[PDB]
């Protein structure tokens, strides 16, 4: 009667220009049984789709996103390169659950871009 | 003959025009068959539709009879 | 580029409930699916259900089969969320948002209930609930 779970980490930080990914692990049934999409979500606005259709581009959105599927770990991947100060918001992946006939939703990460340089 | 009907918002159902005694279903996969079903075409007909290779088209001749999968009991 | 404009912000006892609309610009719904997705302070996104007026059928997450009632209606391109019985748990933000995949197109339509992306997505209405009950 559950959904399946798709977990994102909680928190995923990176230094501006570096190459940052983020996890999408559904619980149970296939990954690429169900498209999976994700969401951008700065605070104090509503999100905004940044990939759709596992790795297709909304228009307007930068090539600097990318999306991707592993079915070995069943999860997606949002990978975003040459990371900028603007890209710190919440990230939602998303789903659908066939058995219930119910979006499913991740938990969401929160990107944040680190000021100093650490080694 | 009353007949279910695609080409109206909200979907319908509509009195056939004269000589049209025939509701039909025609149905088909886009790309999106693997999520969202197979497309349908519910309407009216005088004699039951043609079909092309990969389309399915089923006829009926009672008022209602070829209801969307949603409109279905 | 369609916007979807929310009704706004409100506060209610608990036991009340609310009723927030969704305006969808240019006069129509046309095939589109309508969701309402709500985020509760500090929390993720969560799928309450959707409408898809073109085939009059709503479709409801179980958590709130029965305690909210999705409408639209294509007269006034306004969709519609009724959360009853409030409680704390339901001061969130109410957001509507368009299924950018349409039902329907030249006179023939999807035969199955699939909730793709979400594409345009209103300003959200914050509902807070008051304790108790």
């Amino acid at each position: 009667a559950s959904n399946f779970m798709l977990t994102q980490p909680r928190s995923v930080s990176e230094s501006p220009g570096k190459t940052v990914t983020i996890s999408c692990t559904r619980s149970s049934g296939s990954i690429g049984s169900d498209y999976v999409h994700w969401y951008q979500q700065r605070p104090g606005s509503s999100p905004t789709t940044v990939i759709y259709e596992d790795n297709q581009r909304p228009s307007g959105v930068p090539d600097r996103f990318s999306g991707s599927i592993d079915s070995s770990s069943n999860s997606a991947s949002l990978t975003i390169s040459g990371l900028k100060t603007e890209d710190e918001a919440d990230y939602y992946c998303q789903s659908y659950d066939r058995s219930n006939h119910e979006v499913v939703f991740g938990g969401g990460t929160k990107l944040t871009v680190l000021e100093n340089l650490y080694f | 003959i009353v007949c279910h009907t695609t080409a109206t918002s909200p979907i319908s159902a509509v009195t056939c025009p004269p000589g049209e005694n025939l509701c039909y279903r025609k149905m088909w996969c886009d790309a999106f068959c693997s999520s969202r079903g197979k497309v349908v075409e519910l309407g009216c007909a005088a004699t039951c539709p043609s079909k092309k290779p990969y389309e399915e088209v089923t006829c009926c001749s009672t008022d209602k009879c070829n209801p969307h999968p949603k409109q279905r009991p | 580029q369609v916007q979807l404009v929310q009704s706004g912000a409100e506060v209610k006892k608990p036991g009340s409930s609310v009723k927030v609309s969704c305006k969808a610009s240019g006069g129509t719904f046309s095939s589109y699916a309508i969701s309402w997705v709500r985020q509760a302070p500090g929390q993720g996104l969560e799928w309450m259900g959707g409408i898809i007026p073109i085939f009059g059928t709503a479709n409801y997450a179980q958590k709130f089969q029965g305690r909210v009632t999705i409408t639209a209606d294509e007269s006034t391109s306004t969709a519609y969320m009724e959360l009853r019985s409030l409680r704390s748990d339901d001061t969130a933000v109410y957001y509507c948002a368009r299924d950018n995949l349409g039902y329907c197109s030249g006179g023939s339509c999807y035969s199955d209930y699939y909730y793709y992306y979400m594409d345009v997505w209103g300003q959200g209405t914050l509902v807070t609930v008051s304790s108790g009950g």
